RNA sequence: AAUCCGGUUAAUAUUCCGGAACCAGAAGGUGGAAUCAACACGGCAACGUAAAUGAAGUUGGAGACGUCGGCGGGAGCCCUGGGAAGAGUUCUCUUUUCUUUUUAACAAACCACACCCUGAAAUCGGUUUAUCCGGAGCUAGGGUAUGGUGUUUGGAA
C-alpha cells in the first residue's frame, strides 16, 4: 500500500487477489517482496508471481509443461522451484530462463 | 437424458480406448477444471479371462482377478450403451475431492475393483465383462 | 563426447574403474574445462569459478592420473 | 476467355487436324472437370486414371471404378436401372 | 574450392547422397549421408502415424517400446480416428446382429 | 414435397441444430424429438445416430436428398448431413 | 548396420598416427523400474513418460520408387559493413587494394501443412504466387505430433 488485486470480527483485510483459477501452493520469497502461487488445474497461468511492492500479477512462463504441483523459492538466489507432475523444474528469473530439469522416476510428485 | 449414473458406455478416445465403463456420476453441466460435459467413469482395464469345467479353482481365481481403472472422459469421447449396471457400493464414492486427493483415488479405485470380482464372480453384467472386439 | 553440469557427478565417473585419465584445460577466458577420459565418452565439466576449481583439482582422487594442459 | 473455340485443346495449336482437336476437347473437359462426389456429397473426385476416380475429401476418400473420361457412363447407369428393374420382379 | 566423391561411387544415385561441411582445418568436402527415415504409415487410412519418429527400418531396431508404439489399441498400427471407427463399428454391428438374433429366433 | 415444406415451416418457427456434434449433444440430453439424417450419410454415422436417438427415444427420418439437397431445403448455402429438431412451433412435423 | 577431424610418407589413407565416436553380436554383473491390487502411470483428447512380461497364429508398416512446374526453409558458395594481422601501391589520389579471419562426425538440451479440445459460422468467412477449405464443424482460442544440413554447449582450440 494477470491476477487482480482489491484494497469482521477484527477482519483487517488489506489486498485480496483473485485469481483464475483455485490456487493450491503458496511461497514466499526471501525479502517479502514476491509471492509464488500455484494451481494445477490451469495450465497457461497454472502459476502467478505477485510483486507486492508494485502491487502487480504476473506469469513468469510463456508455455508450461504439465501440471503444477507445487512451488517454492531458492533459498540463497531469486531461483523458483516448480515441482510439476513428474518433473522439478529449475527457473532463473533475473535472465527468465531454465537452469535445471530434476527427473524425479517419480508417477506424480 | 441416456447417460445417467450407472450406465454402460464406450470409450473411443485415449489410452482406454474400447474398453466399457459404467458413468458414476455424470457432470454435464461442466465445470471450471474440466470445461466441457465429461462424466467420471470406472472400467475394466484389463478383462478377466475365459474360465473352463476344467482347471482348478486356484487357475479359476487366478484367471478371474480384474484391473480396473477410473477416469474423467469427456461426452464426446463416450460412446453410449443400451446396457446398465448399477451397484450400491459405486453410488457417490466419486466426486472431484477423490480425483485431488491421490489416496482416495487409489482407495475408490480398489473399492471398484473389488466391487468388480463379487460382480463378475456372481455372474452378473457378463456381457460388461467381456472384452470387445475391434 | 558428454557434457557433465555437476561437479559431484564428475567426481562420480572419476571414482568410477572406467576413469583412465584426467586433463586440466586452462582457457584465456579464465574458465576452466575438468576433462575425464573413460571407456566409452569423454566426460567435460566446465567450471568458471576459479576456487571451484582447486578445490575439485585436489577433491579428485589420487590414483587418477590429472595432466596439465 | 482467351480462346474462342479450342479452349482446353489450345495447348496441341494448330496440329492434328480441327474434328481430331475437337473430339479431345469434349472428352478432356469431361476428363478433367471437378466431380460432385456420391458418398460425400463435396465437389472433390477427379480422375487418377482412366476407369478411377478417387475423392480428396477429407473423411471420405473414396475410390471409384467408373468410365474412362467420366465418372459415370450411359452403358452403367442404363443397365443399372435393369439389374434393379430384373431384381425386383425376381 | 571444389569437392570429390569420398567413395569409389561416381553417378549421383539415390544412395549417394552428399553434404557439404567446413572442417576445422578449413577445407569444404563431402559427408555422405543416408536417405530420410519415413514415420510409418497407418493400416487403414494410409496416413503417417502421430508421435513416432522418421527412421531407417533397421534404424528402428534401436529405440524403446514407447517411441515406436502409442499408448492405445492398435497403438503404432492405426491412426486415432480409424481406431474410433473400428471400436463403434464394432459395437454397433454386435449391437445389429444381437437384434436380428432376437427377431429371428422366434 | 411435403416433408420438406413441413422442414421449411420448422425453421422459421421452432428450434433446431444443424450438424453432427450439435446433433449429438441435443440426442444426448434428451432434448432432440425428430433426427433427419441426408441420404449420403456416412452408413457408420448413420447406425451411430440411429443407435444413440433410440436412446433417447428420438424419431428419426432418412431425408430422401442429400446433404446438398437437405442443406438447400434447410434454406441455407452448405450443404447439411443431419440436424435436430427440438421444436417444430408451428410446423407439424413431429407427428 | 555402423567414422569423423587434424596430422603423417619419396610413393598409402574416411585404412596408418593422435584424438574423438559409432554399429552388430554375446554373456552374465551393477544401479534403477514393475509385481501378494500378477504384468507401470499421467492427459477430456491428440498423446506423453527411463523402464513398463507377451508364445503359436494372423495382420499392418517401413524397405519402396514417375515426370514437370513454380513457392518456401536450410547448408555451402557468392556478395557485403566494421575490427585486427601482414602484404601490394603511393609524381599525385585512395581511412584502400589484396590476403588471413576456420570448426567435422558424434553427444545433449532446445525449437510450428497434419491431429485434438472448447465453440457453432450467411451481412459467409479463412486463404496461396498459383482457389482451395468449412454444419463430415470454418474463423478464432488453447493444445498434441513431426524436429535438422537450425540455435545453444560438449568435441574444441
Amino acid at each position: 500500500t494477470s491476477a487482480i488485486w482489491r484494497r469482521l470480527h477484527g477482519g483487517i483485510v488489506h489486498a485480496t487477489v483473485s485469481t483464475p483459477s483455485s490456487i493450491k501452493s503458496l511461497s514466499w520469497h526471501r525479502r517479502g517482496d514476491y509471492l509464488a502461487t500455484s494451481s494445477p488445474t490451469s495450465s497457461s497461468q497454472a502459476v502467478l508471481i505477485h510483486q507486492l511492492s508494485r502491487g502487480a500479477s504476473q506469469s513468469p512462463f510463456s508455455k508450461s509443461k504439465g501440471s503444477v504441483q507445487a512451488v517454492t523459492f531458492h533459498p540463497t538466489m531469486p531461483y523458483l522451484l516448480v515441482a510439476t507432475q513428474r518433473y522439478v523444474r529449475i527457473y532463473n528469473l533475473v535472465k527468465q530462463e531454465l537452469v535445471k530439469t530434476l527427473l524425479t522416476g517419480v508417477k506424480w510428485v | 437424458k441416456i447417460l445417467k449414473p450407472g450406465k454402460v458406455a464406450l470409450i473411443t478416445r485415449g489410452r482406454f480406448a474400447g474398453k466399457k465403463v459404467v458413468i458414476l456420476q455424470a457432470i454435464d453441466q461442466g465445470s471450471k477444471s474440466h470445461p466441457f460435459g465429461h462424466a467420471v467413469v470406472a472400467g475394466v482395464e484389463r478383462y478377466p479371462l475365459k474360465v473352463t469345467k476344467s482347471m482348478g479353482a486356484k487357475r479359476i481365481a487366478r484367471r478371474s482377478r480384474v484391473k480396473p481403472f477410473i477416469k474423467v472422459v469427456n461426452y464426446n469421447h463416450l460412446m453410449p450403451t443400451r446396457y446398465a449396471l448399477e451397484l450400491d457400493n459405486l453410488k457417490g464414492l466419486i466426486t472431484a475431492d477423490t480425483f485431488k486427493e491421490p489416496t482416495q483415488r487409489s482407495a475408490a479405485r480398489k473399492t471398484v475393483k473389488k466391487t468388480f470380482e463379487e460382480k463378475y464372480q456372481s455372474g452378473k453384467s457378463a456381457w460388461f465383462f467381456t472384452p470387445l472386439r475391434f | 563426447p558428454r557434457q557433465i553440469s555437476d561437479i559431484k557427478q564428475f567426481l562420480e565417473i572419476a571414482r568410477r574403474k572406467d576413469a583412465t585419465s584426467a586433463r586440466i584445460k586452462k582457457n584465456t577466458n579464465k574458465d576452466v574445462k575438468f576433462k575425464l577420459r573413460c571407456s566409452k565418452y569423454l566426460y567435460t565439466l566446465v567450471v568458471a569459478d576459479a576456487k571451484k576449481a582447486e578445490k575439485l583439482r585436489q577433491s579428485l582422487p589420487p590414483d587418477l592420473t590429472v595432466t596439465e594442459v | 476467355k482467351r480462346t474462342k473455340k479450342v479452349g482446353v485443346t489450345g495447348k496441341y495449336g494448330v496440329r492434328y487436324g480441327a474434328s481430331l482437336r475437337r473430339d479431345v476437347r469434349k472428352i478432356e473437359v469431361q476428363q478433367h472437370s471437378r466431380y460432385q462426389c456420391p458418398f460425400c456429397g463435396r465437389n472433390t473426385v477427379k480422375r487418377t486414371a482412366a476407369g478411377i476416380w478417387c475423392c480428396n475429401g477429407k473423411g471420405c476418400k473414396k475410390v471409384l471404378a467408373g468410365g474412362a473420361w467420366t465418372v459415370t457412363t450411359a452403358a452403367a447407369t442404363s443397365a443399372r436401372s435393369t439389374i434393379r428393374r430384373l431384381r425386383e420382379m425376381v | 574450392q571444389r569437392v570429390t566423391y569420398r567413395r569409389r561411387l561416381a553417378y549421383n544415385t539415390r544412395s549417394n547422397r552428399t553434404r557439404i561441411i567446413k572442417t576445422p582445418g578449413n577445407n569444404i568436402r563431402y559427408l555422405h549421408i543416408k536417405k530420410l527415415g519415413t514415420i510409418p504409415r497407418c493400416g487403414d487410412t494410409g496416413v503417417p502415424l502421430q508421435g513416432i519418429p522418421a527412421l531407417r527400418p533397421r534404424e528402428f531396431a534401436r529405440l524403446s517400446h514407447n517411441k515406436k508404439t502409442v499408448q492405445r489399441a492398435y497403438g503404432g498400427c492405426l491412426s486415432a480416428n480409424a481406431v474410433k471407427d473400428r471400436i463403434v463399428r464394432a459395437f454397433l454391428i454386435e449391437e445389429q446382429k444381437i437384434v436380428k438374433q432376437k427377431l429371428k429366433q422366434l | 414435397d411435403t416433408i420438406n415444406s413441413k422442414l421449411a415451416l420448422t425453421m422459421k418457427s421452432g428450434k433446431y441444430v444443424l450438424g453432427y456434434k450439435s446433433t449429438l449433444k441435443t440426442l444426448r440430453s434428451g432434448k432432440a424429438k425428430l433426427i433427419l439424417i441426408a441420404a449420403n450419410a456416412p452408413p457408420l454415422r448413420k447406425s451411430e445416430l440411429e443407435y444413440y436417438a433410440m436412446l433417447s427415444r428420438c424419431s428419426v427420418h432418412h431425408y430422401s436428398g442429400n446433404n446438398i439437397d437437405l442443406g438447400t431445403a434447410c434454406g441455407k448455402l452448405f450443404r447439411v448431413g443431419v440436424l435436430a429438431v427440438i421444436d417444430a412451433g408451428d410446423s407439424d412435423i413431429l407427428a
